[PDB]
């Protein structure tokens, strides 16, 4: 059940409350795509920036 | 003079000014306070 | 039969017999209904399972897994005065931007 | 204690209140301090002066009102709603060692205003203030006087010239 | 695993709520005013109270949940318990059914029906509940325990002085111990479901909801729920009353849980009463308002405080249910829908309004201030119907009064702080060379701005308004006293000085229509922020 909320809110089929985004670190807290996640960790003004 | 060695030791160490500890905690996603702590200097760099 | 005459020694009057009826009930596959001295007592395939999911349902609905971001406490500021010595009338803006900054992003 | 308390009824009260000074005591979050009063007013063991003092220290001593921290929690507003409890509620009235728990957790805290306000009331009712902390006072004022942090910074900013419901910080 | 359940018999007849049951069996008892659990289905189970026992053996019932779901051929449970509900701590923070049943968003179970103190269990009032409003904290002062009537018509204000009473407790309960808090119960019966969901959101946007409970009785919910609803809310309150503990209740409202037991009367086919009412509903508002109470130090000294709201028709008090409150409760408050629509908000008639009990409970610095301020508007009233625009008067008393009532404009709940001092103002003269309309930019800038810091004037020495921790010496000593006095006379007179010099001059030197515009926007946010 809740693996199955994980896998859509990774689908983006589920949102979270309050226009929440998705992050690894976000995720980690509350419990191809997946390589979005990992991306997801590092800063994005990082990345752009640099 | 006192004031220019004091500006010296705080770019030297920005972050050991701050509490980081209590920040860490506070915030969910480290981004945030990486945010705040690029403000952080920015502001001091214009203060000098 | 154990539970049927134990249910029937619980209850106020013993010095009566006790006699047995049988019937079958189609809504429900799984399971017993007993009745002995105006208490009835439901041991169905229909009534175990409402009573199981209503643990597991009920756990499931206070976890609340979808949308359920995790904020901690937070303390006094305890700012300290060197700071507020170098830069007074910026840090105050810096303060309040944040929140607002934390917020949005 | 031999002598006797009445409630306004004329009931007997007792006054044996050792053993929940000593849960006070014990205590190392100053909202069980309250707790504890709670459960001896229900026992017809209404509090006393030392009790509230024994609560005024534990105030004082405690680092936080609760395990977890509180939005708000302030040592000095529970100092003294227990003060206007002890003269208003119970018509009981403080003494030195009361004011001078309070002037201590002024000085803590460092305000200095406020710790002239404890100042000046420990003396219109004939209390001698402990001198060894209006010269801390004195000297958080000072410092606050140097720095420039006698007041914080939002009011000696500027006003708005022009009347606007944004500029005014509405 | 040993459970087991009692059947007393099947239904025979329902009439919407109401509804009977027959007897399965001969020599079964059932006790009265006992809860029932109706065999909704193999899962769902209904709850409902009884009201009379037969010769027959017929049973009279109220269906308090799940009506549509009750038929004939269902099997009835006696729980062989009175009705009863969780409480405790536990229960603060959660929107409840009357029941228990927690109503979602986005062990001690204590009596429903349970009797109110004696004589000697109660006590008189001696510490205050404070609203956040000047009008009520001044003059109609509201003590624990004290249980004050809200009247008003449809849409004049009575929710709302209920919800800043709620919200105002939080800044207190925060600082000061938890025993001195003022916990807060809010029965809603006959209100939308989206005005309860308004207020939850509020009550959770101010924090106030970790102090606050909320049970809910929406119009589409059933007529017996309406009608049980605040008893359950006084059950809830009870707890903490009983334990030492203060607490706050409201009823919204009153005037629609007397309709819902006249439909339970009137289904039942009672003898009836003046305007419909069956003639025992004094009975039941008197069950529910004698609870309240200021308990005596042999109880824990606790205390229940009571704000209920009842809707008058066409500004007349002589209805049967407003007197019938009335002739219960300790005080009224008394909104009129003239001095709403006229902008005065609160609309709080103060000659239709009075505290029997407030001013033992009121503290001495508000208690000075409200005797200036009772006979400053006890001349008003006077004053301004007497001339009938027979001839205008340039006097102390009309100007005072004139910018009193723009202070009694306030839209949210008011520090003690920064409620006394505005008065204080008006009372001792301070305010009468400013404007009318510049009363609330006035008072802004006294409390939230400081004139005397801003410009150098730093004669004074502690009395400032950026620390608010001076309110609880305020509250000890008065501003009467020798220290308070003079610090507190130069400030209000150097902000006066600053104000009508640097900003009422250039205020009226403004002619421009946008600056106009400009400077009414800015004087209808400081009745808001204020
Ligand atoms: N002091 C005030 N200043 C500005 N607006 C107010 C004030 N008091 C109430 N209102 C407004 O009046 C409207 C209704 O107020 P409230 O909810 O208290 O009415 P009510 O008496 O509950 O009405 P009803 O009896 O129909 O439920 C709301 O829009 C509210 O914002
Ligand atoms: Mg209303």
């Amino acid at each position: 059940v809740k693996f199955q909320t994980l896998y859509n809110v990774l689908t983006g089929k589920q949102h979270l409350k309050d226009q929440v985004p998705v992050k690894d670190c976000n995720l980690t807290a509350i419990f191809l795509y997946l390589k979005r996640v990992d991306l997801t960790r590092y800063t994005r003004e990082e990345l752009t920036t640099y | 003079p006192e004031l220019k060695v004091l500006f010296k030791e705080a770019l030297l160490q920005p972050a050991k000014l701050l509490p980081l500890d209590v920040d860490y905690q506070c915030s969910h996603d480290r981004e945030v306070v990486e945010a705040k702590r690029d403000r952080y200097l920015t502001a001091l760099v214009e203060a000098e | 039969r154990k539970q049927v005459e134990e249910l029937h020694k619980e209850s106020p009057l013993k010095d009566y017999k006790l006699v047995l009826e049988t019937k079958v009930d189609p809504s429900i596959g799984g399971g017993y209904i007993l009745e002995v001295c105006n208490q009835v007592v439901n041991r169905s395939a229909a009534a175990a399972a409402a009573e199981t999911a209503a643990l597991a349902k009920a756990s499931a609905a206070q976890v609340d897994w979808t949308s359920l971001p995790a904020a901690p406490p937070r303390p006094s500021p305890s700012a300290p005065d060197t700071l507020i010595r170098l830069l007074g009338s910026v840090v105050d803006d810096l303060a309040d931007a944040d929140k607002v900054e934390q917020k949005y992003g | 204690a031999g002598g006797k308390r009445y409630d306004l009824f004329g009931y007997e009260v007792s006054v044996a209140t050792g053993p929940f000074i000593e849960e006070i005591k014990k205590a190392q979050f100053y909202d069980d301090a309250g707790e504890v009063i709670v459960k001896m007013n229900l026992a017809n063991t209404p509090p006393d002066l030392q009790t509230y003092n024994a609560v005024l220290e534990r105030i004082l001593n405690c680092k936080s009102k609760r395990s977890q921290p509180v939005k708000g929690e302030n040592k000095f507003a529970a100092m003294m709603d227990i003060l206007e409890e002890m003269d208003a509620r119970s018509g009981i009235k403080p003494n030195a060692e009361s004011w001078g728990y309070v002037l201590k957790e002024l000085v803590q805290a460092g305000d200095f205003r406020l710790g002239w306000v404890c100042i000046a009331g420990m003396k219109s009712l004939g209390i001698t203030p402990d001198q060894a902390l209006v010269d801390a006072n004195e000297a958080n004022a000072a410092k606050a006087k140097a720095a420039g942090t006698d007041f914080p910074a939002y009011l000696k900013k500027a006003a708005p010239e022009s009347f606007d419901t944004k500029a005014w910080g509405i | 695993h040993l459970e087991a359940k009692q059947k007393i018999g099947f239904v025979h007849g329902i009439d919407g709520t109401i509804a009977t049951i027959a007897p399965a069996a001969s020599k079964v008892t059932v006790p009265y005013n006992t809860v029932l659990e109706i065999a909704v289905s193999a899962t769902n189970i209904a709850n409902a109270l009884v009201f009379n026992l037969e010769k027959d053996g017929s049973i009279g019932v109220i269906l308090l949940d799940n009506i549509s779901e009750v038929r004939s051929g269902q099997d009835v449970y006696a729980t062989g318990s009175l009705l009863k509900i969780p409480v405790g701590f536990h229960m603060l923070g959660k929107i409840i059914n009357p029941l228990g049943k927690e109503i979602p968003t986005g062990t001690k179970l204590g009596l429903v029906e349970e009797m109110a103190p004696n004589i000697v269990s109660r006590q008189p009032v001696n510490y205050n509940l404070l609203t956040g409003y000047k009008v009520i904290d001044t003059l109609i002062p509201v003590g624990r325990g004290q249980r004050e009537l809200i009247l008003g018509d449809r849409q004049t204000g009575k929710t709302s002085i209920a919800l800043s009473t709620i919200l105002n407790q939080t800044k207190v309960n925060n600082e000061i111990l938890s025993k001195n808090n003022v916990l807060s119960v809010y029965v809603s019966i006959g209100q939308r479901c989206s005005n309860v969901a308004r207020i939850h959101r509020l009550l959770t946007e101010y924090d106030a909801m970790k102090y606050c409970t909320i049970v809910a009785a929406t119009a589409a919910d059933p007529a017996g729920l309406q009608y049980l609803a605040p008893y359950a809310g006084t059950t809830l309150g009870e707890e903490f009353r009983n334990s030492g503990r203060h607490i706050l209740l409201v009823y919204d409202d009153l005037s629609k849980q007397a309709v819902s037991y006249r439909q339970i009367s009137l289904l039942l086919r009672r003898p009836p009463g003046r305007e419909a009412y069956p003639g025992d509903v004094f009975y039941l508002h008197s069950r529910l308002l004698e609870r309240s109470a200021m308990m005596s130090p042999q109880k824990g000294s606790g205390s229940l405080t009571s704000l209920p709201i009842v809707e008058t028709l066409s500004n007349d008090v002589t209805a049967y249910i407003v007197t019938n409150v009335i002739s219960i409760t300790d005080g009224q408050i008394y909104l009129d829908a003239k001095l709403f629509t006229g902008g005065q908000r609160p609309a709080v008639n103060i000659g239709l309004s009075v505290s029997r009990v407030g001013s033992s409970a009121q503290n001495k610095a508000m208690k000075k201030v409200g005797g200036a301020l009772k006979m400053l508007m006890g001349e008003y009233r006077k004053m301004a119907g007497e001339q009938t625009s027979g001839s205008q008067n340039v006097s102390p008393v009309m100007i005072r009064g004139a910018r009193c009532l723009q202070l009694f404009n306030q839209k949210g709940p008011s520090y003690f702080m920064d409620a006394i001092v505005a008065l204080y103002a008006v009372t001792n003269g301070y305010m009468d060379d400013v404007k009318l309309q510049y009363s609330k930019f006035y008072e802004f800038l006294l409390l939230n701005k400081d004139l005397p810091v801003l410009y150098g004037q730093v004669n004074n020495k502690y009395f400032y308004m950026y620390n608010k921790n001076l309110n609880y010496f305020i509250r000890y000593f008065g501003l009467n006293h020798e220290i308070l006095e003079p610090e507190l006379k130069k400030y209000i007179e150097i902000h006066t000085n600053l104000f009508l010099d640097n900003y009422q001059s250039r205020m009226n030197e403004l002619k421009s229509d946008e600056d106009l515009v400009q400077l009414k926007n800015l004087l209808y946010a400081c009745k808001r922020t204020v």
